[PDB]
Order: structure tokens, then sequence, then C-alpha cells
């Protein structure tokens, strides 16, 4: 009980998965509001991707240095390399203010290698061989004093992938549900499991259950539900045929006892809400600056995950609040713009042509000025 | 306007001409140029090096200024020159009235102190702030003249008292209230207030403000023992053991604003010096 | 250690100031309230 | 203490108001003025006669002011000397207004 | 640069349009003039003349008026105008042209921070002229240089490349302070 | 003088107050001639889902230049006297006689 | 022209049947993704300093989505790293890696 | 390269209620420095936002000015004393917090019972000080808004005293600019200097005002779903009825020009006219 | 939503002068920043295309003249600054004119390269009363601002003109109350006049952008070779532990030296996140800390010696 002696007020949130640099789980077919005559007039000049797909979100550590960031107080649990690049990954979440006590470091495990059989006719890999070490983690090394701390988990199905990580991550949603959390599930489908509606909604029906607030992008919910899309998806006007509120009906086959929100995002574009007594939307920018390096759209989504979880935390008592969760969902809408953006500018632009710039070890980038050039 | 006193502007075109035999040492001594006739062409070709040199070398050495009709002692005074860019020389505004000039059409004249004897001359005995006070009675001879006159006028000059601020007379029926003097200039920012809205405030030194010897409009004193006094322009709150438990000040924000800036003068010096 | 003024101030009366000041602190001083009295009276004008 | 004085303070030094204020102290230990001008003009003239070459940004007689300063307890910068701690590059200029 | 009432200047100045004083139009004004001189210099003149410009760019007119108006009747140039300021107002909507409660004078904003001004303020187009007198013709400089014959002494003036003149009011004032090692040097090396 | 503008101030305030935002601004739209009362503005959110800001902005549309530029004595920021504003001819001829 | 090389589904197959005797390196992208075209860059690079001491080939998932789910994809930038001695293993590497990283293994696995 | 960097280049905690901040920004094209210190220095001082005390209740007496039992200190006093207690929180809505003590002596500090998401800067500062044993109860609202001083004071139902509020979190702001031209181009500095009360550190402030500042502009950007020579025709000339034309003329119609921009609705009001006659002035116009 | 903006009029004057007003709920300040901020940068910050050298052939100075034509070769140059151009891209790019024979040669007759567009197609350049010949050569820029005539020193034939790059003449704002009572709410208006190269809507959304880009740079994290690279991290840390010792001691954190929690927990908070802090904070320090006891100390010292030998100000006299 060392807890009135340290634990402070903003709750601690602990976040697990695996570390990863630059991961993108997925991809799929979308629409944006845009001005459509903006881009006309500066066809020259702007970037714009020919057909828009989009991430549903980054890796775990992404959402702990954004949360991080707004203000939070962020704790990161997991395993990963004493090799270089581990260690340098555990650098840079430490610098960017991310509690890493959680995380454990293993000398024979590798950071982001995976040794796999050659397999079957077909190429039908076995990954079995040597697993890598950010799905080599075992129940023995989850640290409980973190767990207790914490009034918030969060997790994604990507650590739900390999079979033995599975089974510790649903151990440390249940300890935490005992001990009193609450509970944030982001299905971020990977890309194995699109191959049919069916398979994927009985592979995450244990962890639908356990969760106190899901998280879900347009796209998915209408393959786990069950709907075909029917929009152009590829036009230069904004139509409402896109941007629709699916009905409280359509949604209701999900539901758990347990279960106080649903979120359903279109990108910053449009965010929806259902909880059992109301259902509604805001809306937001998505016209942002984007380089060929940003167009995924993923820093939106983990800007809008730390939002939502920011505001949730610090008032906890209105969750179900319709006016709360209206402010809620404007601040995510802006963090979200706030990160793209300053993304574009981070990463910069690939070389247009006459490309002698210099180049950095591994590769090169130029200023939005310099490709804006002549010739 | 933004020169300190000590300081005045002069153009650099100007200086290239009076300094520039130190500028050839400069040169020399740094080794980016190998002889004499090497240096000038330098100073020539207007590159920009010559430019560093040159600040560097005026940096502690003064120069004379002079008007024309050099009717007194304060005709000439000495200055430290600052670069600027520009075909005119700059003056503080308060050295005008020594000088005996207007901004229509006068003009000045530079000389370069060469000698260390010189140098320390003036330096130590020709510089404004030594010579604050004019020969003939002892008068102050740097006041604040025009344009700033009108504004310490405007800060201090009051507010509408009776007929002019109420239609009809307070008897048949100012409000804030602040602790301390920093809140106060802080809601004239927030456009709370204005600088002529009366206000009162909390002053937990001695007595100091300059009013009339007068006795008090009205003095209301309660059965417990506490005396109220209401003076014109001060509340002073008194007890049965005969202690001043508070005292409060009738005033405007433009007064306390010239209080402030005569202070924190005073204590900023000091600060420096150590 | 001043006082405290609540009456408007005319050229007579900053003379006679920027006398007793000189007279209290020196030209040392005086001079630093003079250039930030004038920086107060240009901005309020 | 006075809650906001930091930029007046920084100015004072930054300004060159240091060495007025120094001047004043060391005249109020003396009855002639002309005889203190003619005693630091003397002993610039032996620094520079002794160690011709460190002069020429650093002048001679400020180095006399600092030495007498520091002498008596208040710390000085040799020469009242500041370097420009945010220059942009070599050869860029600060256009002082 | 002067006006055609006695008002002369010089330039101290530049500024960017967006840090200039700005009319409810949203028009910048391009030069602004002190207050404080005309009750020394007893011109009022410019004040008519200010006034009756902003009304003539505004209704497309150009005046041309005879001296000694008053002859007519009492008060006659105040009544010219303040009606054709009126005129302008009324035709081209801009009510800040013609106020009531002060003629002649407006509130302006400052560009630095877009706060009003407190108290109302004259604006008008004159008339201003550029004189002969430039500062390129005006500066000098001189180090070394071409002595003279007899008197081995600076030349005079700048086309010559001379120097200026210690005389002998500047010497007197020399010698109040007890400069004594400047002055000899003016006068030796 | 100023004891009165104030007072002519003050009940600008109120008017719009009572009225509402739509029937105060309306004096200067002089193409809306539909009702503006307070009752009438909710009877359209019911029945068209525009609300009071909605509508607002939809009169401004029909708005004249000229107009706006008269709309600005009732700026927050410089206020203009009431009897100023609405002043006729024959009376602002008497200021010259 | 650049060195890398988009293949086939298919081709890709007969490779693995056949002999080899440097290493291939096979990199899954997809055009929308950001992180991809950087890797692209750096790909090329190792394609500069091997010089002939290896094959490194592409293949768009987009189009072939049933090869990529059997030889295990889980994200979008994934490097596969085979052997000509085909008895020890293959490496899959997830996420940008750094380049000396990728020197490595070409070199000790 | 060319690429604005913020560092922050001095810091000092002077009291628990006070800190203070100066940051520097990388070099900036001419003209950029004001704007963004203008800016800034605005929205530090207003944007931010800030918790403080509305309202107390005293339940032992009604007296506008009655010094009770033991306090050394009067109704006033207090009510000052108060109003400077700083705070820090993430309230969204009011909330309530009290004050008990019994204490024979009192240093009545830090005794406020407060919600989990409030919390006190400084314990140390000094609400009242109780002569005698007694007992002190007093009853106190909270709120959160962005230094909007007030509203219109509420009805005093009990004896409940509103107090005036200042929610502003950041003391003073001030910028400075430095030019450093040399050369082909100019190159600025912006430095900026921040206090604040120690309910957020100068540097958390300077970048809530950044994201204030962002979201006030973000809305231009926004896009929705989808789902004359008949001036010099005169009336005199079209010939028209006496009674019409001495009608037209008294409303200031004089030229065709105006008849169109009159409408029939707009007929109607002018006196002595009749519908008839809005029909015979179609007829004259039908002609043409 | 709440707030709502939009275009209550648009114009067009003339091919050379636009106009748009706008309208935009806001709170009790707001309307004074977004209204001072906004002209700032639409008078200031948008850029613009003009031309900025010309090649007059045969002449022997601007202040000449020339037969055929009604002008001097300084009008010439006159009327060629007031021209208005359009393009997104920045560089130096060649334009010629060619005309012949008697009349007057307009804009149009400027042959133009693909990304530079004109606008008027009426402009005057020239009036020409005589069979004769008129090439010229120019060159056109996008930049910000004005610039002065700086290379007076030119190659043959090539004179400079003064460009003013700014494309929009005038603006101006306003801010009224929406009456609301005690919340008091406001509407702001904008009005924007423009040369026509840009729209007044395109002007106000040029300029929001590029205030967000100057209020952008804040929320990156602080500056303490090459920017714009992925792996900026990491190759920072590779030279971190290689270069030096006392330096490497800022990449260890309180974290991986294993502490047990309470302790942890307290030293974070009270602003000690690295070892570096750790060791140069004093035994008596750690006392300092609420809620740290004697035990801890012993603790800490205990774990951290069989880490590394050192004690900066760990070890006490
Ligand atoms: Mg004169
Ligand atoms: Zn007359």
């Amino acid at each position: 009980e060392d807890i009135s002696f340290s634990y402070g007020w903003p709750p601690l949130v602990c976040c697990f998965g695996a570390a990863q640099h630059a991961f993108v789980p997925s991809g799929r077919p979308s629409n944006r509001l845009v001005d459509h005559e903006w881009h006309e007039r500066m066809k020259d000049a702007i970037w714009d991707p020919e057909k828009f797909t989009r991430a549903p979100g980054g890796c775990s550590s992404n959402v702990a240095v954004a949360l991080a960031s707004l203000g939070g107080k962020v704790a990161f649990m997991g395993k990963l390399g004493d090799d270089d690049f581990g260690q340098s990954l555990v650098y840079f979440m430490n610098i960017n203010k991310v509690q890493t006590r959680s995380v454990r470091l293993d000398s024979k495990k590798a950071t982001a290698i995976t040794h796999m059989k050659i397999g079957k006719r077909g190429g039908l890999r076995m990954t079995t061989t040597k697993p890598s070490a950010e799905d080599s983690l075992l129940k023995s090394e989850i640290n409980i004093d973190v767990l207790k701390e914490a009034k918030m988990f969060y997790f994604n199905t990507f650590s739900m992938l390999d079979p033995n990580m599975r089974l510790t991550t649903l151990r440390a949603t249940k300890i935490s549900k005992k001990l009193g959390g609450v509970v944030f599930y982001d299905v971020n489908l990977p890309f194995p499991l699109w191959e049919s509606g069916d398979k994927a909604k009985t592979f995450i029906q244990q962890a639908w259950d356990l969760a106190d607030i899901i998280e879900v992008t347009k796209q998915e919910l209408e393959f786990l539900c069950g709907i075909k899309p029917s929009e152009r998806f590829d036009t230069k006007d904004n139509d409402r045929s896109k941007f629709t509120h699916y009905p409280p009906e359509v949604i209701a086959p999900l539901w758990h006892e347990n279960l106080k929100v649903l979120f359903v995002t279109n990108g910053t574009s449009k965010i929806h809400y259902y909880t059992k007594e109301h259902n509604s939307a805001v809306l937001g920018l998505e016209d942002v600056p984007l380089t060929p390096y940003t167009s995924d759209m993923s820093a939106s989504g983990d800007g809008i995950i730390a939002g939502i979880i920011r505001m949730l935390t610090v008032q906890p008592h209105l969750m179900t609040d319709k006016g709360y969760l209206e402010r809620t969902l404007k601040y995510a809408i802006s963090c979200g713009v706030v990160d793209q953006w300053l993304q574009a500018r981070r990463l910069g632009y690939p070389p247009k042509e006459g490309m002698e710039d210099d180049v950095v070890p591994d590769d090169h980038g130029i200023k939005s000025v310099t490709e804006r050039e002549y010739r | 306007p933004s020169l300190s006193l000590h300081r005045c502007g002069l153009p650099r075109e100007i200086a290239i001409e009076l300094f520039q035999t130190f500028v050839i040492r400069g040169l020399i001594r740094q080794h980016l140029a190998s002889n004499i006739g090497v240096a000038k062409s330098k100073i020539r070709e207007k590159e920009p090096i010559v430019w560093e040199i040159l600040q560097e070398v005026m940096q502690g050495h003064p120069v004379l200024l002079n008007r024309a009709p050099t009717l007194h002692r304060l005709g000439i005074q000495a200055f430290q020159p600052v670069l600027v860019e520009g075909r005119a020389i700059c003056l503080h505004p308060l050295v005008c009235k020594g000088f005996n000039a207007d901004f229509d059409g006068d003009q000045m004249a530079v000389h370069v102190p060469l000698s260390l004897e010189a140098q320390v001359e003036a330096r130590l005995l020709m510089f404004s702030h030594m010579n604050l006070l004019s020969p003939a009675i002892g008068d102050p001879i740097s006041v604040p003249t025009q344009d700033m006159l009108i504004g310490l006028y405007v800060l201090t000059s009051g507010n509408h008292r009776g007929i002019c601020v109420n239609r009809y007379n307070p008897c048949n029926r100012k409000e804030p209230f602040f602790s301390n003097s920093y809140d106060a200039i802080g809601a004239y920012r927030q456009k709370r207030i204005n600088l002529d809205s009366p206000l009162w405030l909390r002053w937990r030194l001695d007595q100091r403000v300059i009013a009339s010897r007068e006795t008090p409009i009205e003095v209301h004193y309660e059965s417990l023992g506490t005396f109220y006094e209401i003076y014109g322009h001060y509340l002073i709150v008194r007890s049965l053991k005969k202690q001043i438990l508070f005292i409060y000040i009738r005033t405007t924000v433009g007064h306390i604003a010239l209080y402030r800036e005569i202070e924190e003068a005073i204590q900023g010096f000091s600060r420096a010096y150590s | 250690n001043l006082v405290f003024h609540n009456k408007a101030i005319n050229g007579t009366a900053m003379k006679r100031l920027i006398s007793r000041l000189i007279d209290h602190f020196g030209m040392a001083y005086t001079s630093h309230i003079l250039d930030q009295v004038k920086t107060l009276g240009f901005q309020q004008a | 203490r006075i809650p906001f004085l930091e930029e007046q303070v920084r100015k004072i030094r930054d300004g060159g108001k240091l060495l007025t204020m120094d001047i004043h102290r060391l005249l109020l230990n003396e009855d002639n003025r002309f005889d203190f001008v003619n005693e630091i003009a003397a002993e610039a003239k032996q620094y520079v006669e002794n160690n011709r070459d460190e002069y020429g940004a650093k002048k001679a007689i400020l180095h006399v002011l600092s030495n007498r300063m520091n002498d008596a307890g208040v710390y000085r910068a040799e020469a009242y000397m500041e370097s420009d701690p945010f220059k942009p590059g070599p050869g860029y200029l600060k256009d002082e207004l | 640069v002067a006006g055609r009432h006695g008002n002369k200047g010089i330039i101290s100045k530049i500024l960017p349009r967006q840090d200039m004083p700005y009319l409810q139009d949203g028009r910048s004004v391009d030069m602004v003039f002190n207050p404080l001189g005309v009750p020394s210099r007893m011109n009022v003149g410019q004040i008519f003349e200010c006034s009756l410009g902003l009304a003539g760019s505004l209704l497309d007119r150009h005046y041309r008026i005879a001296p000694f108006d008053e002859r007519y009747e009492q008060e006659a140039s105040r009544k010219l105008v303040f009606s054709e300021l009126y005129e302008a107002s009324k035709q081209t909507a801009n009510p800040w042209v013609f106020e009531p409660e002060y003629p002649g004078k407006s509130r302006i904003f400052d560009g630095r921070t877009g706060n009003p001004f407190e108290q109302p303020v004259i604006i008008g187009k004159p008339y201003i002229l550029k004189l002969i007198h430039q500062v390129d013709d005006k500066i000098h400089g001189r180090s070394s240089g071409h002595y003279a014959l007899v008197t081995q002494q600076p030349l005079r003036g700048r086309a010559k490349q001379g120097g200026q003149r210690v005389g002998e009011m500047e010497v007197w004032a020399l010698e109040g302070f007890g400069v004594a090692h400047i002055l000899q040097e003016m006068l030796t090396y | 003088r100023h004891l009165y503008k104030k007072e002519r101030l003050q009940a600008e305030k109120e008017k719009l107050e009572k009225i509402g935002p739509i029937a105060y601004y309306s004096e200067w739209v002089q193409a809306w001639k539909k009702d503006t009362s307070r009752e009438a503005i909710q009877k359209h959110f019911e029945e068209t889902g525009e609300d009071e800001n909605t509508q607002l902005i939809e009169m401004f549309c029909h708005q004249t230049d000229r107009e706006y530029r008269i709309m600005m004595g009732t700026d927050i920021r410089i206020p203009r006297d009431p009897l100023a504003m609405r002043m006729r001819e024959d009376q602002i001829k008497q200021i010259w006689g | 022209d650049y060195l890398v090389k988009k293949v086939s589904a298919k081709d890709i197959q007969e490779l693995i049947k056949g002999e080899r005797n440097v290493p291939l390196i096979i990199d899954f992208y997809a055009t929308w993704c950001g992180p991809c075209i950087l890797m692209a860059q750096e790909l090329e690079m190792l394609a500069v300093e091997y010089e002939s001491n290896a094959l490194i080939v592409k293949v768009d998932t987009d189009d072939e989505y049933e090869f990529a789910r059997d030889m295990q994809v889980r994200g979008l930038p994934t490097l596969y790293f085979i052997s000509p001695d085909p008895n020890k293993d293959a490496i899959r590497t997830e996420g940008l890696i750094p380049i000396q990283m990728m020197r490595d293994i070409i070199n000790n696995d | 390269t060319r690429t604005l960097q913020w560092k922050c280049v001095e810091s000092r905690t002077d009291s628990k209620r006070l800190y203070y901040g100066r940051f520097i920004l990388s070099p900036l094209m001419k003209g950029q420095a004001d704007t963004i210190g203008i800016a800034m220095r605005r929205a530090l001082l207003g944007e931010i936002e800030g918790t403080c005390i509305t309202r107390v209740k005293s339940e032992k007496v009604p007296h506008e000015y009655s010094t009770i039992t033991g306090i050394q200190e009067s109704v006033h006093e207090i009510l000052m004393n108060l109003k400077e207690i700083i705070l820090r929180s993430n309230l969204y809505g009011t909330s309530d917090a009290s004050i008990c003590v019994k204490g024979p002596g009192s240093v009545t500090a830090q005794d406020i019972i407060l919600p989990p998401y409030v919390e006190i800067v400084d314990n140390t500062q000094h609400i009242a000080s109780l002569t005698e044993p007694i007992d002190f109860c007093i009853g106190l609202q909270i709120e959160r808004n962005r230094g909007y001083l007030i509203k219109t004071p509420h009805n005093f139902q009990d004896g409940s005293y509103p107090i005036d509020a200042v929610f502003m979190p950041v003391r003073n702001a001030n910028h400075s600019i430095h030019s450093y031209g040399n050369g082909n181009e100019k190159q600025e500095i912006l430095f900026l200097e921040i206090w604040t009360n120690g309910s957020l550190t100068p540097k958390e402030a300077l970048h809530e005002a950044s994201r204030n500042l962002i979201d006030l502009f973000i809305p231009f950007l926004h896009m929705e779903e989808d789902n004359i020579a008949l001036k010099s025709i005169f009336i005199d000339q079209s010939e028209l009825p006496s009674r019409i034309y001495n009608c037209l003329k008294m409303s200031n119609i004089y030229t065709l020009l105006d008849l169109l921009n009159n409408s029939q609705e707009d007929l109607m009001k002018i006196e002595h006219f009749r519908s008839e006659d809005v029909k015979r002035i179609l007829g004259i116009l039908e002609k043409y």
C-alpha cells in the first residue's frame, strides 16, 4: 500500500504490446472531406494520393509517445532486445517521457527477427523455428505493481496473433480488471485476418467480451457486421453516400453487458459514438499537408486514440455523459490533425527529380519549398 | 527614440572613413591581408568581413559631436557610437536642449579622439550622465519636454468627481478593490478597467500620500470597538487596542504606474551592481 | 522611499523632482530613472 | 524582491550602463577629478607598452577599470567585454536600431 | 518634406504597411505628423486643407478657392469644409468621414495590436512636397588627405574632401570642460 | 455630455436583449421581409432544423455593402452615439448653419 | 533504371525450387504505405553495396493477396531474407530496420 | 536546415507561486516575428484555463459586517484570503469543497477537503487564524474557466457571498526581437518570457497557448458534406393618369428604374393608391 | 456545428479587382485575436509572381527613346512593373514578346511557359505607330515582399524593375455583439480585396495555413547533421554512448537500474529522471523528498554501487 504516498494525480495508463518502428497493420480504401476546387488549381504542386487508402493506426509504442505529449502518465509493458535496435527504441521512449520500468530485455531473442521454416510447397512458411522477442513474453514477467497502480489498460489485436502471447495478454487483461481498471481495446485488424468475416469475429470474441471501451474503424465495422460497401471510393465530390451513420440497430448485435462505449472512426473527417441510451457524431478537418511518406494517415490514428484516453482518464465519472463525450471527441479531432501536420514537416518529401541532394547514411529527403521547384 | 543616453547612431559610410586606420591594423593583425595596400583594396569592395572588424574596433571608443553655433559647453558632448545603416545621425531625445537642436534641417559634426589620454578625458568628463546640471543657476537640463510631458500629464490627470460622473445626487441611492498593485495593472491590460476608473488599493506601508490637511469626512464607530475613518482619498480601520488594522487608498491605475516605474528602476540598478 | 502623488504632473513639477532625485540618489541613478520615464511617456501618449 | 525585473537587469549589464555606474563609485574616493583622469591614462600606457598585441578589440582603459573593480570585490568581466550568444554565424551583424 | 503652410520635417523611420495606423475603411495612413506643432506655429490652415482633401478624393472634385473668403459671410470656410465632408459621407456610404459629435476627426486603430486609440484623431489628404536638400548631398567624412600650400592645414569643403573647423567658440567649450589633452591634439597632430 | 451618451448606449444594449439578434440587425438589411420574432424563429427550427445562428447568417447574405458600412456604429470596440446614427439631414446641417 | 525489379508471385515460386548461390531478399510492399517508400530507398543502396552478390526482388501485396497470406505477412513493411543452403532457415524482419542490421544478416545468416 | 527550432534558454522557480522561463525561436523571415509574438501573448494571457474559488457559504451568522467569536479577522478579510488560493484542476462542471476545523488556536491553511481531481499548489497559504476554541465550518464552490472574470451575480439564497474571480494562470508575458542580418539576407529571433502562478509550468503554458491558437484558425478550413437607359427615362414621359402620378411622385419614385425596383407589396403602402392602379401601371409598361 | 463560416458577398469589379466578405458565435475575446492575426497575414505573408528583369536588344540606356514607339524605355519598363501573373512554383522562368507593325503591344502578346499564366489580357505595355519590330525578353519569379533593384551592374541590354509581390490590396474587419446576455458571444466579419491573381476566399485559406505553420513549430521536440531523417534518435545515441564518458551517463535512466517501486515513484515526482541527476543530488537531499526513509538511501546506494563504482556527490565528504 504505497499508493497514498506515490500514486499521483494523472492516473497511470498502461499500454501493452509490441514496440516497432514504422509498422502498418493494414490498409483499406477510404474517403476524405477535401476542397476539390483548390486541388485542381494547385495540381502542379500538391501531392494528392491517387487512390486513398488509410491505415487503421500504429503500434502501441506510438500511442504512448502521443499521450505523453499531451501530458499523460504512461507506461509500456512488453519485451524487446538488448541488441542495438532495442536499446535505441527504449531511448526514444525514455526521452519522450514514457515510463519504461515495465519493459523487460532478454539476451537470446532478437528484436525484429523471426527465424522461420521454409515450409511446404506453396511456400507456406512456419514461424515457429524461433519466435521474435516481441511476441515472446511470459506470464511470469508481467509487472504486477504497474498493473496495480493503473486505471487504464490499452491493448491491440496484434499481440493476440502469436499463440503463446495470446495467453499472456488475456491474463494481463483479467488481472487488471479485478484490481480495478478500464480496459480499452483497439481492433486494428492486421493483414492476415481479412480473409473472411466469420473467421475474424470468432478470433476476437473473447477480447470483445472483456472490454469496457472499444474502437473500430468504419471499414472494420462493416466487415465484422456484414455490410458490403456501395460507395464510389474514387470521385471528386463529397456526397453523403460516404460518411453514413449506421443506425443503432445495425450496431446492437455486438453489445455485451460490460460495454460502456463504442467509437467508430472515418478518419478525422467524422467520428461516431454509440452508447446504450444515446447515439451521435462530430465532424472535422482532413485536408492537411500530406507528403508521400505520410499519405497512409497512421499518425492521425494514434493521436485520436490518445485524446480519447486523456479525457476519459482525468474525469472518470462521466464516460457516459452526452456532453463530455462530445467535448472529448472534438479534442481528439484536433490532436489528430496536429500530428499529421507535424509529421509532414519532420519527415519531408522525397526528391522529385534532379536528385543531387546529399544522402543521409540510409535515405534522402527535402523541404516543401524544394519540392516545389520549376523543373 | 530607442537609444540610451550614452549612445549615438553613426552612419556606416561616415564611420569607415573615420576609423579606417584602425580597421587596416585589424585586417593585418588577423592576417586576412598581407600589406597595407592589400587591405585598402578589401575596404573598397565592401566585403562583408570589413564590417565585422569595424564593429569590433569601435566598441569602447568614444566620439564627439557638436552643433554649429556652440553657445555653451553643452554644445559638445561625447557618446559611444553604434553602427546604423542609412545616412543620418541618430540622437537621443533628451540631449536636444543642450545642443539647441530640432529635427528640421539641422546638421552636426563628428570628431574621433586618437590618443589614450584624450580617450580617457572623453569618457570620464564629457558624457551626458556626468553633466545633467546647467552651469548658470543649477537647474536640470535634461527633463522630459514635449510629447513625453503630455503622456505623464495624462496618466496623472485624474477622473471626473461629482456632477460630471453622476447625473443625479448620489444621496437617493469606486467598486474595484485590489490587493497588490500588479493585479491592478493587469486589469488595465485585460480591459477590465479604464485608466481613469477609480479603485481601492491596500497599502501596507506608512501614509506617504500627499493630500491636504483634511479631517475625516465621517467616522463610523461600532460598539464592540472598531472604528472606520473615511477621508477623501483614504480609509483607515482601527481597533480598541488602537492599532491600524488596514489602510486603503483611493486612486487610479495611472498613478500606480508612475510609482512603479520609479521604484523598479531604483531596485534594478541596485541588483545589477551586484 | 518615495512620496505617492495623487495630483497632476506639469513641467514645473518634473524639474523639481529631477532636482530632488539628483540630490538624494546621485547622477547615475537619476539617469536610469530618466530613461525609464521617457519610455512610459512616449507609450501613453 | 520585486517580481518582474529580469529584462531590465539583463539590459543594464548588456547595454554598458555598468561602466557608467562604476566610474561614479570610483570618483567618490577622489577630490580632484582631473588627477584621476591622469592616473588612469598612465596605467593604460604601461599596459600597452608591456604587451602590445593583446589590445585592439580589448581596450586598455577598460582593462584598468575592470581591474580596479575586481580588486575591490565586484566581479566584472575583463574589459567589460561580452560575447553574443545567439549570433547566427560568421559575418553576421546585429541591428541595434 | 514640407507642406504649403509653413510645416517642415525630416523623415525618421519607414515602417511596413501592417504596422501603420489604420482607418474604419481598412486603409493605412501614409504619413504621421505631430500634433503639438500647430499651437506653437499658429497655422490653422492645414486643418482646413486636409479635411477638404479627403472630401474631394471621395467625390471626385478639385477645388480652386481664392483668398479671404470671409468677406461674403462669417465663418465661410467652416461652412465649405463641413458641407463637403457631409456630402462625401452620404454619397459613398462612409459614416466616419463626417462625424456629428466631433466633426473632422474619427477613431482609428493600431496596426501592431488591433486596438482602438482612445481619443478621436484628425485624418486627411494634404499636398506634400519634397525639398532640394537631401541627405546624399549632405554626408561627408575624412581621414588623412590633401593639405594646403601655405597654411598647411586641411582643405575646406565636401567636394574638396576636407576637414571640419574647430573654431573660437568650440575651444572655449573644451576649455570649460578642462580637456586640455583633447584640445592640444586638435591643434597639432 | 458623456453622461447622456452612456445612457443612450445602455438602452441599445437592452433592446438587443429583448428583441433578439435577428430583429436588431434587420434595420440594416432591408431585403429581409420575413418575421423576426423569437416565436417566429422557433417555429422554423422545428420545421427545417435551422437554428438561430443559421438564420442570422442567411440574413446577412442579403445585405448590401453600403448598408454594412452603415452598421459599423454597432461595433463593440468603437461604438457610435445612437443619436448621431439616426439623425436626419435637416438636423445635421445646423451644425454649420 | 532500378536495380530492384518487381516480380510476379509465380516467378518467385520458380526461384525457390531452383538453385541459388547469393542471398535473395524479398520485399513485400504496397503503393499506399509511407514507410515502404522509405524502405525502398534503403534496399537500393544495399543493392549497390552487394553488387551482384545478391538478388533483391519485390512483390506488391495488393495484387497477390493469397501469396502473401501463405508466406505469413503480418504488416506491410516486411522483408524475408532467404539462403542458398536449403537447410539453414529464413529470416523475417518486420518494420523499418537500420541498414547495418540488414548488412549483418546477409553476411552472418 | 532552415527548420524552425525552439529552445528554453533560462528557467527559475522563485517560490511555489512564481515560475519564470525564457524561450527562443529559430531564424524567421522579416515580418514574421512580431506577428508570432503578439498572438502568443494574447493567447497566454487570455486563452489558457484556470480553476478558482467562486462562491463561499458561512453558516454561522448572517450579519454583513460582524467579526464572529474567536476569529481574529473580519468577514471581508477572510473573503480576500480565500481569493488568493491557487488550485490546479481538470474539471468539467462545478464542484464543492469544505473546510472544517475545531481549534483552540488555529492557523487555518490547507484544510480544504477536495475532490480527487482538484489539487492544491501551496499548503502554507493562510486562510484564517482562530484565537479561541470554536468550530469553523465553511462550504465553497470551485470552477474552471479561461480568465473570464465574471457572470452576473446570483441571488444570495443563504448567506452565500460571491467572490470575484480572476481565472488567469499566467501572470505576465512579454516579447522581444533581435535582427541579425548581413550580406544577402536578414534573420530574426523571437524571445518570449512567461511568468506563471505555479498551476502550470511556463513550458506547459507555452505549449497550451500554441494549441489554443491553432484551434481558433482551423474553422476557416472546414468543409461540409454535400447533399442604364432606364435611368434616363422619367415617369412624366410614359403617360400615366394623374392620380397615380401624383402618388408616385409623393413617394419619391421619379424614374422608371425606380418603379422596377419597387414591388407590388411596397406600392400598397403609399396612400391614396388603388390595386386597380397597379394593374394600369402594368398595362402602361406592357405597351413599352 | 456551433461555429459556422460563410461568404456573404462576392464581386468582380474589374479584371484586376476582386472583393469578398465573410462571416464567422465566438466567445468573448476570441474575435480580436483572430482579426488581428488575419490582417497581418493577409497583408504580409502571401506570396506572388512578377516580372523581374527585361532584355531590350538595341538601346543605349533607359532614358533614351526609340522611333515608332510613343514611349521611352523608362515608360515601357514602368508599364511592365504593373503586369499581373499567377504561378505556384519557385525559381526563375523565361518569356518573350515579339509583335510587329502599327498597333498596341498588350499583355496577350507575351508568350509564356507552361506554369505561369496572365490574368488581365488587356494591360498596356506600349503604343506602336509605325511599321516596326518589337522584341523583348523577360524573366519571372515568385517571392515575397518587395525587391530593391540591387544589381545595377548588368549584362548588356538587361535592366531590372522593383517588383512588389504582394497579392492582396486591402483588408478590414469588424466585431459585433450576438446579444446572448450572460454569455457574451460575438460575430466577426472580414472583407478582402485582391488583385485577381487569387480569389479572396483562397487568400483567406492560404492565410490560415500560413499561420498554423508559424505556431506548429512549438509542438515539436526541443532542440538540444541532417534533419528530416527517420533515424535521428538511433544515430544520436550511437554517438552518445561511443563519444564520451559522463555523457553516456545521460543515457542511463532510473527505470533501468531497477529499484523498488516506492522509491522509483517518489524520485520521478521530484524531477529525477536520470542517473546523472541521482549522482548529482545529495544524500541529505534525498531525505528532503517527502516520504523518503533512511532505509532507502541505503538501498539506492547498494544497488548503485553494484552497477557502477562512481560517487560524484553521492559520496558525502
Ligand atoms: Mg532647426
Ligand atoms: Zn477663411
